[PDB]
């Protein structure tokens, strides 16, 4: 009884992932499909931090403040 | 032999793609196997190949060639695309044999 | 004339198990201790791509040759993976299992892992993860393992979102070279003779024989994580640390889940022998589904309760289920209930091993765990050797231990661990 | 060693006996310590007359809620006590009540099954509770798109016949049927000559026959008015139902033609044809090297999310075709490629794909006949449909007699220039109408 | 080949006396031989000389 | 919005064929010749039309 | 053209011989009918009355 | 939400509040992903009708007289009801969220419950923040008087940045340590910062450092109210929180009234309190809460 | 910038004298130590490596370089990396 299918009865397909490299003769139950997941928006990349001198100040010290504007870009302070 | 090697260097100079800085495998016509082998290239060789092609097209556009010190010499013409092309050709022959039988 | 199981341990460590029952379709599997627990934070999701990379080009057969040759005889090649173990299984007619073993042993022993093939496979990795997380149970069990463990068993079965596009050929090669060694492998064949299995074993895998890379010991951390996602039903799993593989307390915990309730036996039934279902149904008239969860691995185990309920009534149902386990921790149980739980557990084991692929999975798991096949009658008598005091001890070990909680849904009325 | 032939012929035979009521008692013995014992009844939605369209389903709900001898949940307490599993299902033609248990619990299980077929007390409060349960499970069943599509295909293919109506029935009948309709359905369609007691696994046939004589003797055997029902053939109609709802993310389309039936042997050949086309979904690891040309072109052009082929058989009729799930902007292309494959099987079948389909069918049959539950299921369906259990050696003989010429002959008989039934659900505007599909059912070049 | 086409254009404007018949015959034979035979053989020789295969 | 050259259905054909058509930078004067042919064809048609007015 | 030299292509060609021959018969009959060819229509009995 | 979550410390602060509170402060500032496509107009109407009421608003004007502002107040702001909905008091839970996303830099925040707005002890917590480092004072400086930077920088040869995080709300508080470090050296940076705060909590501090922290706090306040936007934000926050305008001289006076024993008490409250941890990056070497 | 340099202090009014002499200590009596020169050379090299990934700075530097060719206005404030490697005291 040293197996996840023999010891975990109902929780057999959630503790185990079964893929097929080559499909068999019988089709599997619950074929399933991906219903066209949405695309995240494309944003410009931020500069990295490779020295201590530019990392200085990046740690937060104040509560989160969000700000939006009519013709001002949105900003966040820490 | 050595005479055939010297005549092959002479033919390499007479072909004239070394004057544009091109390699041997840059001048291959893009068939299906050649495009698959190009798509299987690493990105450094891919970028080098397309910069060489762009420079050759620019030189042909102004009807000029490279300086003679910048020509692709015969013994530094590395066949980078050749093993990928052999892999693509052999698997296409395998698929053709399976469809044939 | 069906004979018995027959075992040899080769000097390079490889276990060979065979049974010749003269079945028309014969099944040959190979079991490796190379689950997702053997990764670390630098190569997360490598086992998922390795599981999905079974039909890639090998040293001996291309992807086209493997796929068209397995489909030409109508055979089947599948990969099943847990957090500890991977199993590559082929099955087909007895007249084609020679080339089926050629294909399977080439896939196990000599992969190539070409970079364009894995670059094509990463989109399939994303698609497979989405299909797997289409249901709430998979996500809540992955979250439960991630919050329950620190390093080893906390690694997910499915690749994380950031790691897609970052898994390379070198990581797959390193994982195969460090975990696909002969001392961690068992080759198990139903419907095949011993001689052909042992000769293909000695002429394929004769190059790797070590113990491989040892994994870290799994460490419990506990805690809770909550996923507010606006589902109609609240899913909640509350577990604690339990026994491992190889102890009688694991048998006590299996008897404890079959006493508390481990799935319906009747289609659209009421579960009138499930203590958790009775304790919920005496107070709540809403639709619900309460069961006992047990997942034990070779160094550590998780035992607890699993609830699906309405969002408004998510609280007291969980409390009711928890209270029922506390009653079992106080000795409030009857011997007829424990006997019925033992009968349910042993019937579930026998129906799990009654099918051919379940039998092969059981033989492969036992050959990896101990190198010998334990007969089912001894499993029956070791289930029957469990006492009532062991069940009470397992229940009090669950209620005394610190908890791991994974919740998902509209969690406005879902309680916390300190409120229990 | 042993080849495929004597490995198939070493399978133990299914032995069938008959009681004085006409009740069939069939069993097949294996070495397993477990067993599956079921009752198969020739009663489905095809025997209902539109006034009791959900009687079999609602009786299937009520059958486990207590009998006269075992009132209420005490009954299911008994099937918990031995740790057995209790299942039931209903199709358009057959109803099954089956128990998976141990071998040593063989008598009581049979006794339990006896109560389930002839002593079910239908309480009115339980009738109201199961009515609400059936309403809510139809309310979740219409979310599953393939069940909706196959019900639509059955309705539009068997218009005006009792084969169009679903197993569950309409919601108005669920709100309308009372206990007396259930009693009349139970006294009409649960006759002993239309019943098979099937057992698979660790059972002895003589002990099972003695238990059937003890418990299952004298069920009805008499229709009580000399009013015997008769099975009526169903007219197939080439037609189309299009349920357009553009808010759904994916579209499900099923296209079928008329099948031959249970007793017509070319079904086997048609199964080989289905094995040439095969099935596919998006989680398959084969890539572009799949042997099926439809699956290969679907992977290559990113057309479908899934497809499957079906050969559904009823008493001298059936539906033979394909169901695919895909997004809207691919649908027409999928239809085109699917029809091309059918015409290729009508015109240009070669020996290699026929050999591949025969191997796939052999693997499918033997791998399906594995475990006590599918063996008992096959015994029940074989005694209900064929009147006998066809052994695997006869199946292998009928498979090996199939060649390419008779496959393209039978495919031209059943697929070429036939009017199909089309059922679509989802964003199905680019799904072609009936003239384009009907024109795709033949080639101008033959 | 272009030179041979020029020769054929010259011969087409000449009457049929010596040696215009044999010049036109050799010109047409060389035209069809250059297009149909000599150019693919030359391309194969070039592929050998460039070490392609 | 006002990019009529790529939104007008007539004008986008002339745009796609003669204005925003991606052409190789290095093509010699030989690649002129086919365009000359089209212009020469137009010339023939025009002259022929006036030659059709009195023949 | 050694790509199409195999048993499967020979079986496909053998299967498509009678359809191609029937189409060639269709083309020959249509050519004779459209051109009103006297080498054939003088032999068909009912067609002889129009000459 | 994507533009705001482009940088990691926003997500760290969101996960930290979700760790720290059960309700009424753990609600995110940005909309969750499932709630997009589902927020309706009647929900917005309900929120405005229950929270945009007259007893919870302050109209503040710079550059206008009182008469114009009060007449548009009586002509607009008289049609609303009263105090509106109450709230849910923001009870504390604690815990940990670790978000493995394989960044080159590990961001960690370890916080505990502190004083609320209006408590005097919160002022001491502010002083404690400037005892530990609330940001640089020199463009490309070494942070010589920052105790956390001095304690971490002696054992690190690779880039880091450590500061003290302070967040006071009308019923609750959150004081802790923010660290940004490499993946391989997150544990020693976190342990060095935690040991520095533990050493502060054991009475190991200088009065000159407390005076420098007070000067930093006073200069930060007077530079925050320097612009007109910061001035009007301060006036509106004071009018909403206390219903009165407190002069900056009185603010500096109650800053100077803080004792150093109050700073020791605040550090001891942080040390003995139940912790809350939010971490992200390559967390193979980031320690857990029980491992500290 | 390309034309101006600024050293500025924000302080309280009462600290106004000391701040001024701090400025008089910065632009007049700076001590340029050699190990500090090596440390800031490495810091500036990796800070230019950081600035390489900000696309608007790269684009505006490219705009200056192509708009003011052959003039001192084309070059950046940071300069090329080789000059950073070989500037002496
Ligand atoms: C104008 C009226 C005809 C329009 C086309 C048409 O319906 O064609 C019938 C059909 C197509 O219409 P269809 O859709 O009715 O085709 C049904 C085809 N069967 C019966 C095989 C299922 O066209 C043909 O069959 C080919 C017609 C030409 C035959 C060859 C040339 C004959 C004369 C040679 C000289
Ligand atoms: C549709 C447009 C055209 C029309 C209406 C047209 C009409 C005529 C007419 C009326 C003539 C007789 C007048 C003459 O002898 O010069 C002529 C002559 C001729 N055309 Fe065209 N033509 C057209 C296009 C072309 C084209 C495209 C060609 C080929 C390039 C062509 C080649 C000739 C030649 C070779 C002559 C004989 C010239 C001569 O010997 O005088 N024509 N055409």
């Amino acid at each position: 009884m040293l197996s996840v299918a023999a010891r975990s009865g109902p929780f057999a397909p959630v503790l185990s992932a079964t893929s097929r490299g080559v499909a068999g003769a019988l089709r599997p139950l619950l074929q399933g499909a991906v219903p066209a997941a949405s695309e995240p928006p494309v944003l410009d990349v931020k500069r990295p931090f490779l020295c201590r001198e530019s990392l200085s100040g990046q740690a937060a010290a104040r509560p989160l403040v969000a700000t939006v504007g009519l013709n001002v870009p949105a900003s966040v302070r820490f | 032999s050595k005479w055939l090697d010297g005549f092959r260097k002479w033919y390499y100079n007479a072909a004239g793609f070394n004057k544009l800085g091109l390699m041997r495998d840059d001048t291959l016509h893009e068939t299906e196997d050649v495009k698959e082998a190009i798509r299987r290239l690493p990105e450094d060789l891919y970028n080098d190949r397309m910069f060489r092609i762009k420079r050759a097209l620019d030189l042909t556009m102004r009807h000029q060639i490279l300086p003679k010190d910048q020509w692709t010499k015969y013994e530094e013409d590395k066949f980078y695309l050749e093993p990928y092309l052999k892999e693509v050709i052999r698997e296409r022959k395998e698929r053709e044999e399976w469809a044939k039988k | 004339q069906p004979q018995d199981l027959e075992f040899t341990k080769l000097p390079n460590g490889l276990v060979i198990a065979s049974l010749e029952n003269y079945a028309p379709l014969s099944r040959i599997g190979l079991f490796v201790k190379a689950g997702s627990r053997y990764e670390d934070s630098n190569n997360l999701g490598t086992s998922h791509l390795l599981r999905l990379a079974s039909s890639l080009t090998t040293k001996g057969a291309s992807s086209f040759k493997i796929t068209r040759g397995i489909e030409a005889v109508g055979g089947k090649l599948s990969v099943t993976a847990t957090r500890e173990n991977m199993a590559y299984t082929v099955e087909g007619i007895r007249s084609d299992i020679e080339i089926l073993m050629e294909f399977l042993l080439n896939v196990t022993t000599a992969p190539e892992f070409r970079r364009w093939e894995v670059a094509a496979l990463r989109s399939q990795l994303k698609i497979d993860k989405a299909v797997a997380f289409q249901n709430s149970q998979t996500r809540i069990i992955e979250n439960l393992h991630d919050v329950a463990y620190k390093n080893a068993l906390a690694n997910p079965l499915y690749c994380p979102d950031y790691r897609m596009g970052k898994i390379t050929s070198e990581e797959l090669h390193y994982f195969v070279q460090n975990h696909f060694t002969s001392a961690r492998m068992a080759l198990v064949g139903l419907g095949v003779s011993h001689s052909v299995l042992k000769q293909v074993a000695e002429q394929f895998l004769n190059m790797r024989g070590g113990l491989g890379l040892a994994g870290a010991k799994a460490k419990y951390r506990g805690g809770e994580i909550r996923e507010q996602n606006g589902d109609n039903l609240v899913h909640a799993a509350i577990v604690a640390e339990s026994a491992a593989i190889g102890n009688a307390e694991a048998n006590a915990f299996s008897v404890l889940q079959h006493l508390l309730g481990a799935g319906p036996h009747i289609k659209r039934g009421n579960n009138t022998t499930s203590l958790l279902s009775q304790s919920v149904a005496k107070g709540s008239h809403q639709p619900f589904d309460v069961s006992a969860f047990n997942a034990s691995y070779s160094d550590s185990g998780l035992f607890g309760i699993y609830t699906i309920s309405q969002a408004a009534a998510a609280g007291e149902v969980i409390n009711a289920a928890y209270n029922q386990v506390k009653a079992v921790a106080q000795g409030n149980l009857s011997s007829a209930d424990v006997q019925a739980a033992k009968n349910k557990l042993k019937a579930g084991y026998l129906m799990s091993v009654e099918t051919s692929e379940g039998f092969l999975s059981e033989i492969g798991s036992q050959a990896l765990a101990a190198g010998s096949y334990m007969p089912p009658s001894t499993v029956l008598q070791q289930i029957d050797s469990v006492a009532d005091a062991d069940v009470v001890k397992a229940a009090k070990k669950f209620v005394s231990g610190k908890k791991s909680m994974a919740a998902s849904g509209n969690l406005g009325h879902t309680p916390f661990l300190d409120e229990l | 060693t042993a080849t495929f032939a004597q490995a198939l012929q070493s399978v133990p035979e299914t032995q069938v006996s008959i009681l004085d009521n006409g009740l069939r008692v069939a069993s097949e013995q294996s070495s397993h310590a477990t067993c599956t014992v079921g009752v198969w009844i020739d009663a489905g939605s095809r025997y209902e007359t539109e006034k009791n369209n959900g009687a079999g389903y609602f009786l299937e709900h009520l059958a486990f809620k207590g009998t006269k001898n075992r009132p209420g949940n005490a009954l299911e307490k008994e099937v918990e006590s031995i740790g057995a599993h209790l299942n039931a299902y209903s199709t358009r033609e057959h109803t099954a009540y089956l128990i998976k248990a141990l071998s040593k619990d063989l008598p009581k299980v049979v006794e339990l099954l006896a109560d389930i077929v002839q002593n079910s007390s239908l309480e009115d409060s339980q009738i109201e509770k199961e009515r609400d349960v059936i309403l809510r499970e139809m309310q979740e069943n219409d979310a599953s798109m393939q069940n909706v599509v196959f019900d639509y295909l059955h309705a539009t293919a068997f218009q005006g016949t009792p084969l169009a109506q679903a197993v569950e029935g309409p919601s108005e009948n669920v709100r309308r049927l009372s206990r007396t309709d259930l009693t009349d359905y139970l006294n009409r369609h649960y006759k002993a000559p239309r019943m098979v007691l099937a057992a698979a696994g660790g059972v002895e046939h003589q002990q099972l026959l003695d238990l059937a004589q003890k418990h299952l003797s004298s069920v009805s055997r008499v229709y009580e008015e000399d009013a015997v029902p008769g099975l009526t053939p169903c007219r197939f109609t080439g037609s189309e139902i299009r349920h357009r709802d553009d808010a759904l993310p994916l579209a499900h389309v099923a296209i079928a033609v008329e099948g031959p039936g249970w007793a017509n042997p070319d079904n086997v050949t048609l199964q080989v044809a289905n094995a040439i086309i095969g099935h596919y979904d998006c989680t398959y690891g084969g890539g572009v090297h799949l042997s099926s040309p439809l699956a290969s072109v679907a992977v290559a052009n990113k057309l479908c999310q899934s497809f499957q082929t079906f050969n559904i058989s009823y008493s001298d009729t059936g539906l033979l075709g394909a169901h695919f799930v895909c997004d809207a902007m691919s649908i027409d292309d999928m239809v085109f490629f699917l029809q091309g494959q059918w015409m290729r099987l009508c015109t240009s079948a070669t020996e290699s794909e026929v050999t591949r389909g025969k191997n796939i069918l052999r693997n499918a049959l033997v791998s399906h006949l594995d475990g006590t539950t599918p063996v008992c299921e096959d015994i029940g369906r074989s005694l209900l449909t064929y009147g006998r259990r066809i052994p695997l050696a006869e199946w292998e003989s009928r498979i090996q007699e199939v060649d390419a010429q008779m496959l393209r002959d039978i495919c031209s008989k059943y697929f070429y220039d036939q009017c199909p039934a089309v059922a679509g659900y989802g964003p199905i505007e680019q799904l072609p109408d009936y003239n384009r599909i009907r024109s795709g059912m033949f080639w101008l070049r033959f | 080949l272009v030179a041979n086409l020029l020769i054929l254009t010259w011969i087409g404007g000449q009457p049929v006396e010596h040696p215009f018949i044999i010049i036109g015959q050799l010109a047409s034979i060389s035209y069809f031989s250059i297009i149909l035979i000599l150019m693919p053989i030359s391309g194969i020789i070039e592929d050998k000389m460039l070490k392609l295969y | 919005m006002t990019n009529m050259r790529k939104t007008h259905p007539l004008f986008k054909i002339i745009n796609h064929s003669f204005i925003d058509l991606p052409a190789p930078s290095n093509i010699s004067s030989w690649w002129n010749f086919g365009s000359l042919l089209g212009v020469c064809l137009m010339v023939q048609i025009i002259t022929g039309l006036f030659l059709a007015m009195h023949y | 053209l050694s790509r199409f030299l195999g048993p499967r292509y020979r079986e496909l060609a053998r299967n498509w011989i009678p359809t191609a021959g029937m189409w060639g018969t269709v083309g020959a009959v249509g050519l004779v009918w459209a051109t009103d060819w006297r080498l054939i229509l003088d032999w068909v009995p009912y067609i002889n009355g129009k000459f």
